[PDB]
């Protein structure tokens, strides 16, 4: 009818359990998949030296090293560093197998199982690629990719140019799907949509054509916030129905592509390129191959029509068997669960936070921007009573800790156990963490008054010591940006605010001579801690703060307060002022004199910088890739011999190491 | 470089390292 040729089923193919599973295992043309399957297959073999962290395993895992790693589940360790590149090696031979589709369903789970098992090893290198990469790899273990274009049809027939169930381009269609709407129904965020999340992105040289009909302002809006979250939302829809397909691949293509040039995503906007002719129909690689311009078809795939496959179910009766039914249910329950897990946060309460779960598998790519402005990691030892302070992440390879409770649970449990090596033993450690999500007044996320060691978090409770989002105090951001353009280009202003009964001790460097607090809501008592006087400030009251002194702005209003500090750096003011001096100078022509030179040297470097021609960048850029790709192949060798002849002298392993960081050329 | 004094834990003004616009999805190079 007019929906099985819009929808590409009939009605009839949901009345019953049989319909279903006769629809959802339709033989379909394996092209597609096999492209996708290949093109996934070397993103991820290309992604594993550069993303995962192949390159930098001794960095990450070497052993001896005393750092506080944030797993999953609080059992799940890291191997010893040999065995980590073992599995990376694993990950790697998975990888090119399903890129191969050389014993694909072997290297669907040899990808499969190091990439979960490193991606559940750090919660802080969860992204929303990084989970649709283990998403894609969880699919195409169940899919049957290897039945076009792959060495497995090369090695045995009943998969040469096979038929594969309907159902494999279902779930692949229904991942990208999910992505893209929910990317949308999560960019229908007010701060998305007001234009507050990327509102810098804008500025980059991409953005020019736009800039010519629109300004700036206008293009941060209507193209990165509007025109993104309107493709986010009409992506799947556009992809999926063929009179829009071309508009949709087009508009797709864009997006992608001006994402690898604007964000570091490593491979996602490739990965999504990819997955975009998914959407098509299922023979276009071999209606590619057949039209074969230069007659290249020898090398090409086979471009005949695909042979009968036992995945499938054939209408003639031919009943599905149970590989049919589980094929169809998986379907129906990883759509389910992918559409459920980015609104699951009500289950998962312990990771709420500000922004409801944790990073990653919720599709929020770009929506929430975190400024940080300050933290500090107070401490008191449990048996002197000592108060101590800590360096803010001095054993975390990462610093998303500071904006997840559940991270920073694992961050304190960490620091006690490790605290004892350094003397400071049953340590009580509170966390002062200030961040601005937005561009909002910057605010301890966390209580600064509870010891996160002893404070209780639940996976499923919501966490009593998460300080809530000042949300009430949003729309006094366009007045903070009023303010932060109406300094000089030597005053800088930190708007903070303070919840009641909370007190920010803050030292006021030597160096920020003229700094000034303004109250700009609510009631604070500025104690100049040196001088122990106490001044109450009233909304619009500016208290001048001496600087090389501490002060505690203490919140006495009932509800939280807010006020900026302005401070100048007039260290720096007068070192401006003194390199000027010495370029007049030099143009009539020690500290300072080096000072100059160093500047000197910083400008030449710059506008060396952007005069290489863009073969040279490339060229760089090759190099960079290359040296990456060689030092983990090599490092990987390493550990690889380690494991099986053994761990060769001391010397010999230092050889071999720095065999492995030599730069190629 | 474990500790800090009371100084420089409590400065709070103190110019972060770099200009902090964190989305938690870009790829941190060499995060290790
Ligand atoms: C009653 C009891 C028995 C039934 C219970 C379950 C009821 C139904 C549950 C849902 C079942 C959905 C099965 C969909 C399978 C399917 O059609 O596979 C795919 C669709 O799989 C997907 O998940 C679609 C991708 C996302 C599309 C989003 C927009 C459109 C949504 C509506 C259509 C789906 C179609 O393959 P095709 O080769 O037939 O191409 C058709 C499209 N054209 C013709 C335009 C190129
Ligand atoms: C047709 C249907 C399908 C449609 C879609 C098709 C496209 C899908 C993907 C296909 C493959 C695309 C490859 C992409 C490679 C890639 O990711 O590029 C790069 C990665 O590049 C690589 O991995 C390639 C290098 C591999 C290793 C080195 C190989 C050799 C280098 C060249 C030789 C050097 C020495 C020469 C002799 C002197 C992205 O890197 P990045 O994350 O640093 O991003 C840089 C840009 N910024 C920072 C702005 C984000
Ligand atoms: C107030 O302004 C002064 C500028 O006079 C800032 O001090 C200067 O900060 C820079 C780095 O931001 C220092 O440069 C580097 O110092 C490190 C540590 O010694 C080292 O890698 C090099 O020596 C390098 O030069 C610089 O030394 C330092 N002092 C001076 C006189 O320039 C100060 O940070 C500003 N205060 C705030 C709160 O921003
Ligand atoms: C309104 C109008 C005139 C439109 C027509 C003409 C326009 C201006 C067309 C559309 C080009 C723009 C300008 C597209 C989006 C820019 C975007 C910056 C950011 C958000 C975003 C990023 C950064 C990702 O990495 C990502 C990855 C995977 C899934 C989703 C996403 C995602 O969503
Ligand atoms: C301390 O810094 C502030 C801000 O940089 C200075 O305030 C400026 O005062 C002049 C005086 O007319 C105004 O024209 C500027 O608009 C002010 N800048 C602002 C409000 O950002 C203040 O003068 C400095 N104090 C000293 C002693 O130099
Ligand atoms: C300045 O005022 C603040 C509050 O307005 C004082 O902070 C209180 O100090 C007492 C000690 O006498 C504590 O018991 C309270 O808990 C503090 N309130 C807090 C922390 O919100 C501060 O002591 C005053 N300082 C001076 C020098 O007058
Ligand atoms: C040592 C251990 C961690 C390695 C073994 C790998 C196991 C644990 C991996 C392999 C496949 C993975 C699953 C693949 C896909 C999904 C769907 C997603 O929406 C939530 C996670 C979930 C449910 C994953 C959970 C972890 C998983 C089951």
């Amino acid at each position: 009818s007019r929906i099985g040729k819009l929808l590409g089923f009939e009605w009839t193919d949901l009345s019953s359990w049989r319909r279903l599973v006769t629809l959802l295992n339709r033989p379909t043309d394996p092209a597609s998949l096999a492209v996708f399957r290949f093109l996934f297959g070397f993103l991820m073999v290309l992604d594993i030296p550069q993303e995962r962290g192949l390159s930098s395993l001794d960095r990450k895992y070497l052993d001896g090293l005393d750092v506080c790693r944030f797993p999953l589940l609080d059992a799940l360790r890291p191997l010893p560093l040999d065995w980590m590149y073992l599995v990376y090696t694993i990950m790697f031979l998975g990888a090119l197998g399903m890129m191969l589709g050389l014993c694909y369903r072997i290297s669907c789970v040899l990808f499969l199982l190091p990439y979960w098992y490193v991606f559940l090893l750090d919660k802080t290198s969860w992204n929303n690629h990084s989970y649709l990469y283990g998403l894609l790899a969880f699919q195409l273990t169940f899919m049957d990719a290897n039945h076009y274009w792959s060495v497995d049809g090369l090695l045995n027939a009943h998969r040469r140019n096979a038929h594969v169930p309907l159902w494999n381009y279902a779930v692949l269609r229904g991942q990208i799907f999910i992505v893209y709407f929910i990317a949308g129904v999560k960019k229908l965020d007010a701060d998305w949509v007001e234009g507050y999340s990327m509102e810098y992105l804008s500025r980059h040289w991409l953005f020019s054509p736009f800039k010519l009909l629109l300004s700036e302002e206008l293009t941060s809006l209507l193209v990165v916030h509007w025109g993104g979250l309107l493709l986010d939302l009409s992506a799947g829809f556009l992809l999926f129905f063929d009179v829009s397909r071309s508009i949709g691949l087009f508009f797709v293509s864009y997006f992608h592509c001006m994402n690898s040039q604007l964000f570091s995503i490593g491979m996602f906007s490739y990965v999504m390129l990819a997955s975009s002719p998914l959407f098509c129909s299922p023979e276009w690689p071999r209606k590619l191959v057949s039209y074969c311009p230069r007659r290249l078809q020898q090398l090409l795939p086979l471009k005949a029509a695909p042979q009968p496959s036992v995945s499938c179910v054939y209408k003639r009766g031919q009943k599905p068997g149970l590989r049919h039914q589980l094929g169809a249910a998986f379907t129906l329950l990883y759509l389910l669960e992918q559409l459920f897990l980015p609104y699951s946060h009500f289950l998962t309460q312990g990771y709420n936070n500000w922004t409801n779960g944790l990073y990653g598998y919720s599709w929020d790519m770009m929506v929430h921007s975190r400024s940080h402005q300050h933290v500090k990691i107070t401490y008191r030892d449990g048996r002197t009573g000592e108060l101590g302070y800590l360096n803010p992440g001095v054993f975390t390879q990462s610093r998303r800790w500071k904006d997840h409770a559940d991270m920073l649970k694992q961050y304190a449990t960490c620091l006690s156990r490790l605290l004892p090596k350094y003397n400071v033993t049953e340590p009580q450690i509170y966390f002062d963490i200030w961040v601005s999500i937005n561009d909002r007044f910057q605010q301890r996320i966390f209580d600064p008054r509870v010891d996160i060691v002893q404070a209780a978090w639940s996976p499923f409770q919501r966490t009593s010591w998460v300080q809530p989002l000042l949300m009430d105090l949003s729309p006094w951001r366009a007045k903070l940006q009023e303010i932060k353009s109406s300094l000089d280009n030597h005053t800088e202003v930190v708007f903070i605010a303070d919840f009641p009964g909370l007190h920010l001790e803050n030292f006021v460097s030597e160096d920020l001579g003229n700094t000034s607090i303004q109250l700009l809501q609510g009631e604070v008592t500025v104690e100049l801690v040196a001088e122990q006087k106490n001044q109450t400030l009233r909304e619009g009251e500016k208290m001048q703060l001496p600087a090389g002194e501490y002060h505690k702005v203490y919140t006495t209003s009932p509800s939280p307060s807010c006020y900026m500090y302005v401070y100048v750096n007039t260290t720096e003011l007068a070192l401006e002022q003194d390199l000027a001096y010495l370029q007049e100078l030099k143009e009539k022509v020690t500290p300072l004199v080096q000072t100059f030179l160093r500047r000197q040297q910083r400008l030449q470097e710059i506008e060396r910088r952007r005069n290489t021609p863009f073969h040279e960048r490339f060229f760089r850029f090759l190099l960079r890739k290359l040296y990456v790709f060689r030092r983990s192949f090599l490092m990987t060798c390493i550990s690889l011999r380690n494991l099986i002849l053994g761990r060769p002298s001391l010397e010999q392993l230092a050889q071999e190491v720095t065999y492995a960081n030599l730069r190629p050329f | 470089t474990v500790f800090l004094d009371h100084e420089n834990a409590n400065k709070i003004l103190n110019r972060p390292k770099r200009y902090n616009s964190g989305k938690l999805e870009e790829f941190v190079q060499g995060n290790l």
